[PDB]
DNA sequence: GACTATGCACG
DNA sequence: CGTGCAT
DNA sequence: AGTCATTCATG
DNA sequence: CATGAAT
């Protein structure tokens, strides 16, 4: 009716459950897809549920709880805001949702509720998906143990360091920011040609982050500390234009932000300094951003040292700021502080398995194809035999151990015989037959190219990470200084 | 509540009237801020015939609609002293959208009669369909389709384009043309009598 | 760029736009299925989903969502309160929806969050859908012209009177109380046999409501008004016991209260007469309701009319309460307001629409396959020169037409003959055929029979609307006096 | 917010302190409302080891249990005061279930010493599964010879709660007794204390990840 | 349908 | 102080 | 995750 | 004043 346990020996039980959890499934991105677990499964869901760039838009809502009750059991609300920021574009620098709709603003305000907005995964997520259907990705039972789910993605290009992360666990939390995708890739494609690229080359590919919000980053030596341990703090600067007005007054402009900052409460803390007339000279702050275009005008007045009132908003404002790297990530189920190199290795080295898995998976097909064809092809020559041979039989099985004993096809050859349809019989062409069975050794032949020799598989991987850049490139938003 | 015009114009400034904190939303990103202002009405306006002038004065969107328009109510009502040229309603496009639409209607007949009677009361046609069209008979001849259920649907620089662009939109403008009759029909839908519209209803609705 | 309209011309528009949507799509519900536009979508949709009352519970937000993605185009929060409330078994005489975890109580505290809630469909409600799957209802396309919906639900038992209806709309409101099923199919198979029947006499199968909740109706004469003009004014009062304590003092036990009376509610206002003192003589009120078992304790003091405090809280509280019958419905896309009689006769009606309807359907795929199997027996007699048709053709369509021109075949049979796996070649055996054709000939001649003869259709209504009884009957709850 | 028992009673009373509203409700309609109060704690608990004793004061759920218990908090806290005999910690049977048994366990030990020293704070075992009722995965097993595997406690009607976790003579209960007084206040400091180095390699030493 | 408070780690 | 999955 | 207000008809 | 689908 009652058991006793101490309060050492219960706290004990009782975080290190939450603790476990809440860093492998909760908080921090798997090293590989770049993704937190309800991340995943959203991609996962809306992708089973046909819900791709390519197609309609799904009310937000049916998307939702059909992941809640498929994979994710917790708030509709937590899947809902997830679902969300990976469709704001500010945010993630490769959007991995598509959404129809009051989604958000830089300035903060929350986005239309679940039952407004539509969505559906955007042409990129789609890669993060690739292959999937071919059993190249360990999957696992979900919470109902009625459906299995992916415990990671195929990742055809290496989401990690592209989108980011962010990143709050127990005793160990993460920022990662986001790159700029060609880059990466560039990165990702030495290192298969040379493993143990040295930080410093890399970093000619990949010189740094690419923030959605664009702007000025500063500290090409932190940024090699953070690539090369995990932590590390950078300066990130807006991007500012000086325009002259009549009547002898400037204007400072801004047309570009730091990442992760509210652009209203910046504005209202900049009218902050004007108010507290905190440094000389400012006449105006109004935020003239509208839906084509960002755009912060600091109008001063006449007579007024423009340099130092920027330098002050600069200093004690948000106007810039510190980016901090603490790129932590799940690598063999564990948190680990990881650097450019613990990264690209680990998503090369999945990339791996995943072409291997793929290039089974697609062999084994044209395997059990091509010897069905072979089959057919005999067929078509003593066609009328076999014909009298079923005709002769007294059921299915008796026919197939005829067509067996009587001319050596197999059980899987006589199978498909025995199941075609009638009018099959008037497709009497074996030379189209003919150019399938090439068709299917040769591509087995290259197939078992791949899975037998190492570089083979590495060049289908450069052949493929290449493709990707070309189909989703896009210039750098962020600049760099020292 | 209010989202306010950058700068106080009488001669230009618009007040827009949302059905919905969400397209209130939709409203404050795809609008030129310089000029136009936003009031989301978040559930449905209170019924100002129905309803007793006690009750009526106490409603949220009752008070800070007029107080951000800044004539006061009643016939302590000076037009003059307004704050927007133009007041538009922006519903969606459905039935409850026309609803609301009736309602606000009432109250500015009841309370503020100047400012529909002076033109300045209009209301957002927004689109039916997606070219964009307003009319099925709009449509079939632009198929030489995503079907808009509300404006929560419409992306900011859209609603933009189609609705809120003062030389891309269409804007329907109230007017009193027969002052009596329009009391009559005022009262009869919106009144507290239940009978009369009942009538009214059998009169005129064609269920078919 | 701008139009003016009148203000009686801008009302007329709006106001008649969304009474008649509120009238016919909304508040009422449709005189035959008992049910309102959302309550229907609710069933339909979890029924397409196999959310069945055999079959595990579903988490409410998968079910609610794709609702809303399907059907209903309005607030998750309203799909959702409605479902919730189809599964309070003191709101519905016979619930339609099954839902685990906390939904409510009699003390109307809010049932939890969609987000934890699991349901089903009742197995009655699987009644309401019975046939849906055999073109026995008209359907419509959703908001989307994407999916196709039915307007109105075979309803295998009459839902409209079983479980009621409330109620408000514009120039209309509803307030149809719950009754026996027993008692209304009791009812509708009289009026089967005998259309013309007078109220006096239905009121012998189906003499009152039966409210859920149980408790006392009192008006016999006004039960009749109000199924004669579907109007009248009933009163429900509470199911009181009195029980002597040792001390010379007394105590009033409830057990049972009127419909849609707010148990805590009552409590708390007739503690109130107690604190008030407005009547002398109460001493404690206690509500002593378990999990299993409705009381309420009214302690009274020593030397404390009893009598007199028992008529005042029947008087000033809802300890008894006025129930007024304002029974509408849609019939013809018209609201309309009716008595028993328009009500049975519509149902009735509405039944023999479903039940031709079903057997069209049966009998014309009975009839798809038998021609098939005329065919197959013909092919057996002449096996070797269709084999050799086929060997003759050019392809599918050439054989299909082959059989048709040489040997009289029909396009179905063609198709069904030239479909054939090459196995069916090895039977010869006609009789198995010949029992299938008998088999169907004799089926087709039933069910041509119901729809040739108006008599044995009703009959097979009335079987059904027995079965129905046999199954879910259950006995009386609210008792009647006058 | 509380639900009280109806009828004052030390003795016997039991202070319910249910994981959400949405089951606080179940488990107010499962209770018996002669010995049994429901008090929901909505949300996730305060660290009592972390915040300033000011914003603790400040809060709620820490206000709201102090003075139900009739027993004030801290150094100024009569256990001869208090309300109920038992009080029974009830949280979904999932992590987070677990990380506010945590929280609110910090904080007897922290402002209410005095409680759980004399074996008042109990905490339920919900059921896990459902085919009768199974505990752990090896008593599951037990009974497919003799599956609903409740992921919460929303999930569970109040006839199912009242029988398998509230009714006093059908429920299993833990009790929380401390065994080594000065070997617990380094447990409880390194796991919610606010320096974080050691709580993470307390994790790297006692967590498996396998 | 927007609002409100917590945990967790980090400058 | 604010971040983002959680309650 | 509960909470707040309004429409509509009726007694 | 409470009802139940709607904003
Ligand atoms: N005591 C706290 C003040 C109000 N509050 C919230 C809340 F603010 C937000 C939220 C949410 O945003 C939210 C969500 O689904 O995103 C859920 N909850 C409830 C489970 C706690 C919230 C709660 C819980 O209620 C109590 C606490
Ligand atoms: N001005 C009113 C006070 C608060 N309130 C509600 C509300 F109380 C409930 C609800 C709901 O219960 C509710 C639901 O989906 O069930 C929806 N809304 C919003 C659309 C109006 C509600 C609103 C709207 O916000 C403003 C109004
Ligand atoms: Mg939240
Ligand atoms: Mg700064
Ligand atoms: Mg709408
Ligand atoms: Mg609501
Ligand atoms: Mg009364
Ligand atoms: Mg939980």
């Amino acid at each position: 009716n009652i058991q006793n346990m101490s309060l050492e020996d219960i706290m004990g039980e009782r975080f290190g459950r939450y603790s476990k959890y809440i860093i492998q499934d909760r908080a921090l991105p798997d090293i590989r897809d770049g993704l937190k677990p309800v991340q995943r499964r959203i991609l996962y869901s809306m992708n089973k549920d046909s819900n791709t760039f390519d197609k309609s838009y799904r009310k937000s809502a049916k998307s939702v709880g059909n992941i809640m009750g498929n994979f994710h059991p917790h708030g509709d609300s937590s899947i809902y805001d997830a679902m969300v920021r990976m469709s704001q574009n500010w945010k993630n620098r490769e959007i991995l949702v598509e959404m129809h709709g009051n989604n958000g603003s830089m300035d903060g305000d929350p986005p239309a509720a679940m039952r407004y907005t539509e969505a559906r995964l955007s042409e990129i997520a789609g890669y993060l998906l690739q292959d999937i259907e071919k059993k190249t990705v360990p999957f696992a039972w979900n919470f109902d143990d009625t459906e299995k789910e992916p415990t990671v993605l195929p990742a055809a290009f290496p989401n990690l360091l592209v989108n980011g992360s962010t990143g709050i666990s127990a005793g160990y939390a993460t920022d990662i920011p986001p790159h700029n995708l060609a880059e990466v890739i560039d990165a990702a494609v030495y290192m298969i040609d040379h493993p143990t690229a040295k930080i410093d080359k890399l970093m000619e590919f990949l010189p740094g982050p690419d923030f959605p919000t664009g702007a000025i980053i500063q500290g090409r030596d932190e940024i090699k500390k953070a690539y090369e341990t995990g932590k590390g703090r950078v300066v990130v600067r807006s991007k500012t234009e000086i325009e002259k007005l009549k009547g002898g007054k400037e204007q400072i402009v801004i047309t570009e932000i730091p990442y992760e900052i509210n652009k209203a409460n910046l504005v209202k803390k900049i009218d902050d300094v004007r108010v507290n007339n905190k440094v000389a000279g400012i006449a105006e702050v109004r935020d003239e951003s509208d839906r084509d275009g960002l755009r912060i005008a600091i109008e001063l007045k006449k007579d007024a040292n423009t340099e130092l009132v920027l330098n002050y908003l600069f200093k004690y404002t948000d106007l810039q700021i510190n980016y901090n790297f603490n790129m932590v990530a799940i690598d063999n189920f564990t948190p680990r502080q990881v650097g450019i190199v613990p990264i690209l290795s680990s998503y090369i080295a999945h990339r791996r398995e995943v072409i291997l898995a793929r290039s089974r998976f697609d062999k084994e097909k044209a395997e059990k194809r091509l010897h069905i064809v072979e089959g057919l092809i005999r067929v078509i020559s003593i066609l009328d035999e076999v014909i009298a041979l079923i005709r002769a039989s007294e059921n299915k099985a008796d026919a197939k151990e005829n067509l067996k004993v009587s001319y050596d096809f197999t059980e899987e050859q006589a199978e498909a015989i025995v199941t075609l349809q009638l009018y099959r019989l008037t497709n009497t062409d074996v030379v189209v037959l003919q150019e399938e069975e090439a068709e299917l050794r040769e591509k087995i032949a290259m197939l078992a190219a791949i899975i037998g020799d190492e570089r083979t598989m590495y060049n289908l991987m450069k052949k493929e990470l290449r493709e990707v850049k070309k189909k989703f490139a896009t210039p750098r938003l962020s600049s760099l200084e020292d | 509540k209010l989202t306010p015009a950058q700068s106080k114009n009488p001669a230009k400034n618009e007040l827009y009237l949302v059905e919905g904190d969400s397209a209130g939303g939709s409203a404050k990103q795809g609008r030129d801020r310089k000029f136009q202002a936003i009031l989301p009405l978040r559930g449905k306006v209170i019924n100002t015939a129905k309803a007793k002038m006690a009750d009526i004065l106490k409603n949220e969107e009752i008070n800070t609609m007029i107080y951000t328009i800044g004539a006061g109510v009643g016939a302590d009502f000076s037009i003059e002293d307004a704050n927007y040229d133009k007041i538009i309603i922006m519903t969606d496009a459905d039935t409850d959208g026309a609803h609301i639409q009736t309602l606000l209607l009432t109250f500015f007949y009841r309370y503020m009669r100047p400012l529909v009677e002076a033109g300045h009361v209009y209301i957002a046609l927004p689109p039916l369909y997606k070219a964009y069209a307003w009319t099925d008979g709009e449509l079939e001849e632009l198929r030489k389709l995503q079907r808009y259920k509300g404006l929560g649907e419409m992306n900011a620089d859209q609603l933009w384009e189609t609705t809120m662009n003062p030389e891309t939109r269409t804007l329907i403008r109230v007017t009193i043309e027969d002052l009596a009759r329009a009391e009559r029909r005022v009262n009869v839908l919106m009144g507290d009598k239940v009978e009369p519209r009942r009538k009214w209803i059998e009169d005129n609705v064609k269920f078919t």
